[PDB]
């Protein structure tokens, strides 16, 4: 499980030295869990106190390197540098069989 | 600091279950009603740059942890309360069973008024509230907020009458 | 380029590489742990030993018979492991006790205190 | 494993220690992450020639064979983030010409071989954050010209040399935050075009780096948690596209008058603690600011062009400066919140907030504003919060403030007028300097900080008709019977035994208490139902001081004279001291006078309640005074009790018996009436038990002046000495 406390109702609070803390919300309960890597739509921010699993703030992005750089974009767009575009800038093909500039 | 009867409502048909919780002088005292959602103590603090907003009207249920569990809190109890109210919490229910110091923290924060009421619950009522919030997926919460001067007046005047009666019976002799 | 391996004396034979034996070395492994270098020899004859190895062990590369010898002396009981010989024909890196720089590995022999 | 139709297996968490067998060769994504694999043998992936995503995070991986990953020419993502590799697998990752993402996050990597990352001609994302790296791998990084994202966050890096990232021409994001970096050479960030995000947050930076000038495309800059003290002019000359600049928690003293200048896309400027700055920043060209904050500074003025430009400004925070005059805020149509608290502003002009629509929150607390123009807030649009607390105000305008939802005026003790409630129709919260100014709002329902309650009556001083009649009767009885006793005792003026003198002096003190009670009754009568209009004047004027002096003097003089009478009775019981007792009585009166006058020299004593009583109402203020008086009275009563007990025990005095029993009755009644007063005085300072202020007020009003009327009637009704003195007075008048 890779945690430290794991209270039944409040959820696991502290994680291992190298894991990411992620708050899952469902119904009315929000509880913490520890993951080696963030799920889809999230990126891991490593800090000495605790590693957090934060949410991507780049629009149209599926998986991101950080809060402003996207690694894999959505189905209907192409990533130029780290952003999703629908009308690709001139200089590169739109698809190239992998939906990128 | 007033004692309040807080009732949780299960709707599929309405089923009401009651419990007792004490208001906090930091917050106000009024009838607060709305949805119920648990909020992790680590979730509510400003150190997280981005947050997801929820519809205005929810009610936070925050279960505090042991004070030594997090020796480096990102905020305080009042910080978590204010962040919850900013996110749209009409009411906040702090289970202070695991953190007895939350009562004195709220008392110290009583000097600064709070926009919305604060209710702290400890004991079997807290346990049953946590059981309800864990078992149910959708629920609601409802919180609700002279006669003298006659006895002392009559006592004073019967004392006067007693003194007058003693004087009269003495002067009779 | 296959590399075979066999007070102990470990002998490693390189019967496949064409020429230029560069940055050869010896590694030991505990079950389920990393391979730690013990003695590495540069093509110029410079030798790098581990802290718990220097003095007790010795490394000698002979190009006449094209073999590598590890001489082991005073085998303390914590010296039992599996021993491999590693080789790196290519150049471009500073020699050391890092397993990541070597390109060829031997089979390894189980050395137990006896 | 959990094989799937879309050719994506998931072997995570199964606990296996090798590459699973019996899997299709057409797979394109293999996850063997959580299971503990400690090594990768040669040709460990010969059955997966079509892999495109390999995850190996979380194993106890410690060795990868040089040919373990051979034949994976279609591999694009490789994850090894949380293993036990102590080095970059330079030989293992060779020949991966189609790799794009490589994770090496949590491995305890300490050495990067010089030939690392060779042949990785498609690499675009590299993770090296949570290792133990002491130097930037210059030469290994020079082999990655296509790299677009890079992180070296949690390593132990202390300095960066020149030309460290020369060949990283396509790099877009660079993370270096949690290293202990302290040295940045002037050319370290050379060749770093296309770089948009640079992270330097938690390093030990000493001065502002000059290597930023070679980052033309930089858009976000983070250096907040460093020890940077001075930001020079032209700090961001080479970064015209900056949008975000994190600099909080740097110990800052100087920022320079033109550090932030020609930053067109900058949207928020927040500076705190820059004490050595004394001039408002030159922000020409920085016109897209939405939030501006300059909290801790010595700025004395605001430029009149702050609103002519900065058309999009929303939040202005200029709180902890020392600003004397406010400029005309004409313009700033988007401005919503202005925070000017803790400055030194002495007045508000009519046109200070001219126009200025959409202003919701305005803060002006802790200033020196002695004057607000009547139409100062008239031109404001929708305004919700107003805070003018602790501002030395005598009048408050009302025009234009009908839409307020919260008003704060708590610290303006010179503001004695009453706010009309017909203006603040939408008001929902209020704080006023005095509790009588919130009368006009009572309880939509408004909440007022200083509670009206029972010790700050809103309509009637004494309260109900029952208490009113009780206090009236007490006043009349005390006055008339004390006058009778005094006249009878001092009419003869020939023989004055010690007991007679003590009785007369106690009657005098009771008469003064009755005068205080009459003051209260007449004030209650004249302010019948309108005590809100009288409360502030009464508590702040000399009337409350006079009433409090009278009450305290009467009570203490009565107590001291009673103690002297008990001592005299004991002395007479044991066995020529009339002069000594006269001197003692004079000293007791002087002590009562000084005790009564002490609150006058003290501050906050007689203004606690309109009863003007210092100790009963107040528990937290004047705690020492209350404790001293209560303990002194308790000790005096204990001395009286022990003296009476000793006298009764040792003594078996026909003439003396009447005085003995009279003094016993006096001490009994006085102690009985005093003890509840002390109990109620000590009650509100204990949070464990709560006692209603209404009952406190009623019990104080009834019991505090009760002895003054009980003693003279006792003396008149039950003393043959008084009977014979009355006969003597009859003979004198006839």
């Amino acid at each position: 499980k890779g945690c430290l406390s794991c209270s039944k109702d409040n959820g696991c609070s502290r994680c291992q030295q190298k894991l990411f803390f992620f708050l899952r919300r469902e119904g009315m309960r929000q509880y913490g869990e520890c993951l080696h890597s963030c799920p889809s739509g999230y990126y891991g921010h490593r800090a000495p106190d605790m590693n957090r699993c934060a949410r991507c703030r780049i629009e149209n992005c599926d998986s991101c390197f950080s809060k402003d750089f996207c690694t894999k974009c959505k189905v209907g767009f192409y990533l130029h540098r780290g952003r999703c575009f629908d009308e690709c800038p001139d200089g590169f093909a739109p698809l190239d069989e992998t939906m990128e500039c | 600091k007033e004692t309040a009867f807080v009732e949780v409502v299960l709707f599929e048909t309405t089923y009401t279950t009651g419990l007792t919780g004490r208001f906090s002088r930091a917050g106000a005292t009024l009838s607060a009603e709305g949805e119920i959602v648990q909020m992790h103590p680590l979730g509510l603090c400003n150190n997280n740059d981005e947050e997801d907003l929820y519809e205005y009207g929810w009610v936070g249920v925050v279960k505090l942890e042991q004070p030594e569990l997090d020796p480096k809190p990102c905020l305080t109890v009042l910080g978590k309360a204010k962040r919850a109210v900013q996110r749209g919490a009409t009411a906040v229910i702090f289970d202070v069973s695991e953190n007895p110091e939350a009562i004195d923290q709220l008392n110290q924060g009583s000097e600064d008024p709070l926009k919305r009421p604060v209710v702290y619950v400890k004991g079997a009522d807290a346990i049953k509230l946590m059981n309800i919030v864990n078992k149910q997926k959708v629920a609601r919460a409802r919180i609700q907020h002279e006669y003298f001067d006659m006895g002392i007046f009559l006592a004073f005047f019967v004392v006067v009458s007693l003194v007058c009666l003693i004087l009269l019976v003495k002067i009779k002799l | 380029v296959q590399l075979v391996e066999s007070s102990l004396r470990l002998s490693c034979a390189a019967s496949g590489y064409t020429y230029s034996p560069y940055c050869m070395g010896w590694f030991r492994q505990a079950p389920g742990k990393a391979r730690e270098g013990v003695a590495t020899v540069d093509l110029d004859g410079s030798t790098i030993y581990a802290d718990s190895v220097k003095g007790r062990f010795t490394i000698s590369q002979d190009n006449a018979k094209n073999t590598l010898y590890l001489q082991m002396n005073s085998l303390k009981p914590e010296d039992t492991a599996m021993y491999y010989c590693a080789s790196r024909t290519r150049a471009g890196v500073t020699c050391g006790l890092n397993w990541a720089i070597f390109s060829y590995w031997g089979q390894g022999t189980q050395v137990t205190v006896s | 494993c959990s094989c799937d139709g879309d050719r994506r297996v998931d072997c995570s968490g199964k606990g296996l220690t090798a590459v699973p067998e019996g899997l299709s060769a057409f797979t394109q994504a293999l996850d063997i992450s959580m299971n503990n694999i400690t090594q990768l043998p040669e040709d460990a992936f010969k059955n997966f020639p079509f892999l495109e995503e390999l995850q190996l995070a979380g194993n106890d991986l410690s060795f990868i064979h040089p040919k373990a990953l051979s034949g994976l020419k279609e591999l694009k993502v490789l994850t090894l983030q949380n293993n036990q590799l102590k080095t970059v697998p330079s030989e293992a990752i060779r020949g991966l010409s189609a790799l794009q993402s490589l994770r090496l996050d949590a491995n305890h990597i300490t050495s990067v071989p010089e030939d690392s990352f060779e042949g990785l001609v498609q690499l675009r994302h590299l993770w090296l954050d949570d290792n133990s790296l002491t130097e930037v791998p210059v030469h290994p990084l020079s082999n990655l010209p296509t790299l677009q994202a890079l992180t070296l966050a949690l390593n132990k890096i202390s300095s960066i040399p020149d030309f460290a990232f020369t060949n990283l021409s396509s790099l877009v994001v660079l993370h270096l935050h949690n290293n202990k970096i302290r040295s940045l050479s002037q050319h370290c960030f050379d060749g770093l075009d296309n770089l948009e995000t640079l992270d330097l947050n938690y390093n030990n930076l000493g001065e502002f780096p000059q290597a930023i000038k070679a980052l033309p495309s930089l858009k976000e800059l983070g250096f907040h948690s460093n020890s940077i003290s001075v930001i020079p002019d032209g700090a961001f000359d080479g970064n015209p596209l900056l949008r975000t600049i994190h600099l909080y928690d740097n110990p800052l003293s100087f920022v320079g008058n033109s550090a932030f200048h020609n930053l067109s896309d900058l949207h928020s400027l927040v500076i705190r603690g820059a004490s050595m700055v004394q001039q408002f920043p030159n922000l020409t060209g920085t016109v897209h600011l939405e939030s501006l904050t300059l909290t801790g500074t010595k700025i004395s003025s605001i430029p009149n062009n702050l609103c002519q430009e900065q058309k999009m400004l929303r939040t202005l925070d200029l709180s902890y400066n020392n600003i004397r005059d406010l400029p005309s805020f004409n313009g700033c149509h988007a401005l919503e919140e202005i925070s000017l608290q803790r400055n030194q502003i002495y007045q508000i002009k009519e046109g200070t907030f001219q126009g200025l629509i959409s202003l919701r929150i305005l803060d002006l607390s802790r200033n020196l504003i002695h004057e607000i123009h009547s139409r100062a807030f008239a031109t404001l649009g929708p305004i919700t919060n107003l805070d003018v607390s602790f501002n030395e105000l005598t009048s408050f305008p009302t025009e234009g403030l009908n839409g307020l939802n919260q008003l704060k005026l708590v610290g303006n003790f010179k503001l004695k007028e009453a706010l009309a409630a017909k203006d603040f129709v939408n008001l929902r919260s209020l704080s006023v300097p005095y509790a009588y100014q919130c009368c006009a709002f009572w309880g939509i329902i408004i909440h007022c900080t200083p509670s009206t309650g029972a010790f700050k009556p809103c309509e009637y001083l004494l309260g109900s008709w029952m208490i009113r009649l009780t206090v009236w009767f007490i006043f009349l009885v005390a006055l008339f019977f004390n006058l009778l006793v005094i006249l009878t005792t001092f009419a003869s003026c020939t023989s004055l035994p010690s007991s007679k003198l003590f009785i007369g002096l106690i009657s005098v003190s009771n008469l003064f208490m009755g005068i205080y009670t009459g003051i209260l009754t007449f004030l209650d009568a004249v302010s019948w139902g309108r005590f809100a209009e009288f409360g502030i004047w009464w508590e702040t004027g000399s009337g409350c001081k006079v009433a409090g002096f009278l009450a305290v003097f009467s009570s203490e003089s009565a107590i001291f004279l009673l103690m002297l009478a008990t001592v005299e009775r004991s002395l007479s019981a044991k066995d020529n001291h009339l002069k000594q007792f006269r001197v003692a009585a004079l000293l007791a009166f002087l002590g009562a006078t000084v005790a009564g006058c002490f609150p006058l020299f003290h501050r906050g004593e007689y203004s606690a309640s309109p009863l003007c009583l210092p100790f009963p109402t107040g528990e937290t203020p004047s705690l020492g005074f209350t404790v001293t008086l209560v303990l002194l009275n308790s000790l005096a009563f204990l001395l009286m009790a022990v003296i009476y007990t000793k006298l009764y025990c040792n003594l078996e005095e026909n003439s003396q018996s009447s005085m003995i029993k009279h003094v016993a009755w006096l001490i009994f009644t006085n102690c009985i009436f005093f003890c509840p007063v002390a109990f109620f005085s000590f009650a509100p300072l204990i949070t464990a038990i709560s006692i209603s202020p209404e009952i406190m007020k009623s019990v104080t009003l009834i019991f505090f002046p009760l002895p003054a009327c009980l003693n003279p009637v006792l003396y008149v009704f039950f003393n043959p000495k008084f009977k014979e003195d009355w006969k003597l007075l009859k003979r004198r008048v006839t």
